[PDB]
């Protein structure tokens, strides 16, 4: 998952979610170097019982769970889902992060 | 030398195992005896109540030190309502067990152990050799027979009275709602930690018991020695109880801590 | 070391052993609280100091997680002797943060937002 | 037992060094040399003995001990600050969180002039400020609500 | 063989002990009834999102727990939530299933709520399609940085 | 012995920027904001770095910086101290500014207090 | 009940006969020096093997429990406290009753079924001021050193597990260690440690001089001895935690 | 325990953490304990009990109250006693008088 950037309280460990039910965790957070832009990519360590279920559409938000708690990755159905399922070759994008408290 | 040792252990433990189940099919009376041995203590500490007031008195202690440290800290910060489900997640996972087993390690094995001492020293082993009668068969396979009998009784009844205790301190002596404390113990504790805490239980408790038969079997030195053999089986049973909890919550809770509060 | 005492209308949260500070720097705990009638006697100590017979105790939040605490500022020149009472009339009850959010939330949601942005 | 004797000495003297290196780590424990400064609030709001006090962030020292003056009125904290830092005449004081918890410590802020303040000098009321006082912003909520 | 009579008493007290603490252990303490489903029937639900629902989470009927959720697993078309509520309680047939929190640290679960309180009762087996799900933190945070950040402050 | 800040302010052996090829900065700040040693560096919200030591040169704050080898940063690069999150630690924002620079931060080079 | 009452009475005898030996003759330095050796030597193994694990297993759990929790930026604060108030204290009481007090009560058994006791005695020497003494200061000396030993070890063994393995912060736990923890809990660690190595030299060392001889004497006494280690030690460290709480860091 | 306290029975329109045998407070002191919650229609009839030796004015108004953001959530009276006619045993409180915390989702929404 390619973000402008990780998001605070979002470390290794953190829940993705379809639909808000969890799918699997997050594995690891690298700084990448896109275009003369550090961008954050995200690794997802999915089970893949859920691959079948998720749109190749899918809406990657970086929300945040409660006021104290870490943020996690929450993928979403679009309006107009493909009928193509996602997998390690689909790059795919976050439409945003939830701005921090400061 | 080392793997010597090893070796011996390991022969005494294999023949120990693979003679359970001759014990359980000519020995029955034994185990009934050891049962109730085991049960109701033996000796000057048989009048007390035996392992089941002591497996109780210490239980009852960690659990009273849970929700006293619990319910301070969390009133010191100010979130004191989840003291109740803290404790429970305190008694389930890293206290309870390891307490009982320590309990449990110190009155059975060091019977056991000082039995089969003195036996030793006594030339009953002997005794029964010259009869033609399996020793280890008929002592420590007989031993673990009661213990693995024994276990199961005595553990509910250490994880009854350590829940028992954390609750009365927390909702009588520090005046805390019953409602609040049993809304939240009975909402964030899982019976399938408390069935996979059982079964480590049972578990450890077939270690100790085949560690201190194997101190008191091979004792030497008299009746000075046992009380070295005592010793040594203490420390033994006290590092394997550990270990055996350690790597048990780590396989079991490794991915999935099977635990959730927020979204 | 004496016990002196207060009357509030209400302890706010308040429970056994919380501070009680004049000026920010902690002087005593609280002993006590029993109902007489119309108000909540508080009984508390001053660490062997000295408090005006005209000084002011007010219950408040200290932290958002809710712990309360006392404070007294000292009026007067007359000596407050042990066990002596605060009227009721220099002691003043906090303004809670769930009284705030139930103030806020049920004021916001009779609103007629779609009217309010029209006016504006 | 010569051999026995030193086998001891040195253990113990691991050990101990061990529970002493304990009591360093959880009792803040300092071993620089200081100087006693004071300054006056009309409000320290929760400020203890023992918390640190911060020049423009950084650790420089502890508080040592807070009284009432004025009749209650004030208080006066006396601290200690690194002999090699030097305040100075304008060198204000403040009273910060540390967390939401309830923990305090001091904020030193270098100022403007140069004039070294001398050492054991006072920080008028007029440049010392307390804490965010939370009872006082909830309560402000209440006519506007 | 031995039967000395002492130690036959031992047997029966400590058989008796062992069930007494048993039962006690499995009813009272970790409710064993519950967890299996004796004397419940199961229940559905259909959310357009999870809103953080997770499993063993209480069912509640305007606060008051009924049952509790067995599974919540992802769909097509949001998730689908399975419980397992008392049989003394019958809930009826035009109830929402509004996910909830308890405060702000977390401790999620779902109400059933009926204005009505009363008609047709659900049977067991059955789903409620009616949900609905409470506004999440971050679209809120996003939106009170948006609506502050646009004033224009040296216009203020 | 006389340096000695606490168990919170000793530098830490692992994590990012102790491996070979990290490079050094000085972040002069104007107040740390009670920041302490061991604090996390990010880079687009990417723990990415590590802070050693918080000592104060003529009363003004100056961080030193350990930041992972393969990160290119703007000589103008904004340095930021914030909060991660309400009842947690905080942190040192290094990010880019709107119009980076050409030019890029080497080994012992300073941000500045403008910056 | 008489007979409990009696041996307890005896042993508060025992114990205030071996105060005034400690506080009026003449300290044997070299009984005590021997005695340190032995029971630091066998009960510093096991205190590690024991305190280790048991820390490893007390952190992962906070740490995941903190984890589901959201707040896994406090895992420090947890972490000190209760290696501070409880798990230093209780690995003592363990390591201690199995391995020092059993030690000592199969020694004094082994003297007295040996008649050495007698043989002190008729030489006119008090076997209390040259045997129980120097075994009872040895046995505190060496449970206040063992929990300072095993409160260094825990924190740090937790730092390092947690850091290397659940991937959380370096920075929030050795800066939230001293949250919670401060000269309170230190202070009443030192005293539960000074505490329960003198009550388990004592119990020990009684045990041990009322062997009752025979086959299964000294074992049986050994049994006995750890049992009531164990119990006493526990009633006093709930005890000694209440009223430490009581003047806890956090209030 | 019976006849040495008094018990009131009170209709709420939302009955949320709040469980038997937590606390009843007047002017934020305990006085007594809740007996028993269970569901009455579109309502949610809790019964309490308040200690005998405190007097309770006939038309008091019981709130549910959150102390703070983790709590056991206590039934106030709220308007403390100071003469005329008292609350009887066995009086029954309607919606009409009775109060409900703000709940963290209405706050969000």
């Amino acid at each position: 998952v390619l973000s402008g950037r990780a998001g605070l309280s979002m470390d290794p460990g953190s829940k993705v979610t379809f639909n808000g039910v969890p799918i699997g965790r997050l594995a690891s957070i690298d700084v990448v170097e896109v275009d003369d832009n550090p961008e954050a990519r995200l690794t997802l360590d999915v089970d893949p019982k859920y691959l079948d279920l998720i749109p190749e559409n899918a809406n990657v938000e970086l929300r945040a769970t409660t006021v104290f708690g870490n943020k996690y990755i929450s993928f979403l159905s679009p309006k107009n889902p493909s009928a193509e399922r996602l997998s390690a070759s689909t790059p795919i994008r976050a439409q945003g992060v939830t701005t921090e408290f400061n | 030398r080392f793997l010597d040792s090893m070796g011996h252990v390991a022969w005494f433990v294999v023949q120990a195992i693979v003679h359970v189940p001759h014990a359980f099919r000519h020995y029955r009376r034994e185990s009934l005896r050891l049962v109730a041995e085991i049960g109701m203590g033996t000796g000057a500490m048989a009048v007390i109540g035996g392992t089941v007031a002591i497996i109780g008195f210490v239980t009852l202690s960690a659990g009273s030190l849970i929700a006293i440290q619990g319910f301070a800290s969390l009133g010191n910060i100010g979130v004191e309502a989840f003291t109740g489900f803290f404790a429970a997640l305190a008694n389930i996972r890293v206290v309870a067990p390891v307490v009982t087993g320590q309990a449990l390690a110190a009155t059975v094995g060091a019977g056991a152990t000082a039995e089969l001492g003195a036996m030793r020293i006594s030339e009953e082993v002997d005794a029964l050799e010259v009869m033609g009668i399996k020793s280890i068969s008929y002592l420590v396979s007989t031993r673990i027979m009661a213990g693995a009998i024994v276990i199961i009784p005595l553990y509910a009844m250490a994880i009854l009275l350590s829940f028992m205790s954390a609750q009365l301190v927390t909702t009588i002596f520090y005046s805390q709602s019953v409602g609040t404390y049993e809304h939240y113990f009975h909402t964030f504790l899982r019976v399938d930690d408390v069935m996979w805490s059982f079964l480590e239980v049972i578990i450890m408790s077939v270690i100790v018991m085949l560690n201190h038969c194997y101190f008191g079997y091979f004792a030497s030195g008299g009746a000075v020695g046992v009380g070295e053999a005592v010793g040594r089986s203490m420390r033994t049973s006290l590092i394997a109880i550990v270990l055996v909890v350690l790597l048990a919550s780590l396989a079991l809770y490794g991915t999935d801590p099977n635990f959730n509060l927020t979204v | 070391v004496p016990t002196y005492y207060g009357q509030f209308a209400d302890t706010g949260g308040l429970n056994i052993g919380d501070k009680v500070r004049i000026a920010g720097m902690d002087v005593g705990n609280v002993k006590s609280m029993e109902i007489d009638g119309d108000k909540v006697v508080i009984g508390y100590t001053l660490g062997g100091r000295t408090i005006g017979t005209e000084s002011r105790a007010a219950i408040r939040t200290d932290t958002i997680l809710g712990r309360k605490n006392i404070e007294i500022e000292p009026r007067g020149s007359e000596t407050l002797k042990p066990r002596g009472v605060l009227p009721v009339g220099q002691t003043s009850a906090p303004y809670q943060i769930y009284d705030a959010f139930l103030d806020v939330t049920r004021n916001a949601a009779g609103w007629d937002t779609q009217a309010v942005r029209q006016s504006l | 037992i010569k051999g026995t004797l030193f086998k001891l000495g040195i253990f113990s003297l691991v050990l101990l060094t061990f529970t002493a290196l304990i009591f360093v780590v959880f009792g803040q424990i300092r071993f620089n040399r200081t100087t006693e400064y004071s300054a006056i609030f009309k409000n320290v709001s929760g400020l203890r003995d023992g918390q640190f006090v911060r020049a423009a962030g950084v650790e420089v020292g502890k508080v040592k001990s807070v009284d009432l003056i004025n009749g209650g009125e004030q208080a006066e904290v006396k601290f200690t600050v690194e002999r090699s830092l030097p305040l100075f005449q304008e060198t204000t004081a403040a009273i910060r969180y540390q967390d939401l918890i309830g923990n305090r410590y001091l904020e030193l802020k270098r100022g403007d002039s140069d004039q070294i303040l001398p050492p054991g000098s006072t920080i008028p009321v007029e440049r010392t400020e307390p804490a965010l006082d939370l009872d006082a912003l909830v309560g402000g909520f209440r006519p506007l609500f | 063989m031995l039967l000395t009579r002492f130690i036959k008493m031992q047997l029966v007290i400590f058989l008796t002990l062992t069930l007494v603490a048993l039962v006690v252990l499995a009813l009272f303490y970790l409710r064993l009834p519950t967890w299996a489903g004796l004397g419940m029937y199961k229940l559905n639900a259909d959310l357009p999102n999870s809103g953080g629902l997770y499993a063993t989470a209480n069912v509640t009927y305007r606060g008051t727990t009924i049952g509790k959720v067995t599974s919540v697993e992802p769909s097509e078309s949001g998730a689908r939530v399975e419980m397992n509520i008392y049989d003394r309680y019958k809930i009826p047939a035009d109830a929402t299933a509004n996910v909830h929190s308890v405060s702000a640290v977390g401790e999620q679960f779902i109400d059933l709520t009926s204005d009505s309180g009363g008609g047709a009762y659900f049977q067991p087996g059955d789903t409620i399609t009616k949900a609905t799900v409470p506004a999440e933190v971050g679209p809120a945070l996003d939106a009170a940085e948006k609506g502050l950040a646009v004033l224009p402050k040296e216009k203020i | 012995c006389g340096q000695w800040r606490g168990i919170a302010n000793v530098p830490l052996p692992g994590g990012p920027g102790t491996e070979s090829g990290s490079m050094t900065l000085y972040v002069q700040m104007p107040e740390t904001l009670a920041l302490n040693a061991n604090s996390r560096v990010r880079v687009r919200d990417v723990f990415v770095g590590r802070v050693r030591k918080i000592e104060l040169i003529n009363w003004v704050p100056t961080l030193t910086v350990d930041v992972e080898p393969g990160i290119k940063l703007p000589k103008n690069t904004l340095a930021k101290i914030g909060q991660t999150s309400l009842l947690g630690s905080q942190h040192v924002e290094l990010n880019p500014p709107e119009d980076p620079s050409s030019e890029l931060l080497r080994d012992g080079d300073t941000i500045p207090l403008a910056q | 009940l008489e007979k409990p009452l009696a041996t307890v009475g005896g042993f508060f005898k025992m114990s205030v006969m071996t105060g005034k030996a400690l506080f009026t003759r003449p300290f044997q330095w070299k009984e005590f020096v021997l005695q340190s050796w032995f029971l630091i030597r066998v009960a510093f193994l096991p205190t590690l093997a024991v305190s280790i694990p048991l820390t490893v297993l007390i952190i992962f759990t906070l740490n995941i429990l903190l984890a589901e929790f959201g707040a896994a930026d406090v895992s420090g604060a947890g972490a000190a406290l209760g290696a501070v108030t409880q798990l230093g204290p209780l690995v003592t009481v363990l390591v201690v009753a199995g391995a020092g007090s059993t030690a000592i009560c199969a020694d004094l058994g082994a003297r007295t079924v040996r008649e050495e006791i007698d043989a002190l005695e008729v030489l006119g020497i008090d076997p209390i001021e040259r045997l129980v003494v120097p075994r009872v200061v040895a046995s505190t000396f060496v449970a206040f050193m063992l929990n300072g030993a095993v409160i260094t070890i825990g924190l740090v063994g937790g730092f390092f597990f947690g850091v290397y393995i659940q991937n959380v912060s370096a920075g929030a736990y050795v800066s939230t260690l001293t949250l919670l923890t401060g000269f309170p809990e230190v202070l009443i660690s030192v005293v539960k440690a000074t505490l329960f190595g003198m009550i388990a030299g004592l119990v020990g060392c009684y045990r041990g001089l009322t062997v009752a001889g025979g086959s299964k004497g000294v074992g049986t006494a050994v049994n006995e001895t750890l049992v009531l280690c164990v119990v006493a030690l526990f009633a006093v460290n709930v005890v000694l935690t209440t009223i430490g709480v009581r003047f806890g860091t956090g209030r | 325990r019976k006849l040495t306290n008094t018990t009131v029975t009170a209709y709420f329109p939302e009955v949320l953490a709040l469980y038997p045998g937590d606390k009843v407070l007047i002017m934020g002191v305990r006085v007594g304990s809740i007996d028993s919650i269970e569901t009455a229609g579109d309502k949610m009839k809790v019964v309490f009990h308040f200690n005998n030796k405190y007097k309770v004015p006939e038309n008091a108004t019981a709130s549910i109250l959150n102390p703070s953001l983790v709590a056991s959530r206590v039934i106030q009276l709220s308007p403390p006693y100071t003469g005329g006619p008292t609350l009887r045993d066995g009086a029954v409180l309607d919606v009409d008088r009775t109060q409900v915390p703000i709940e963290y989702d209405e706050v969000r929404n």
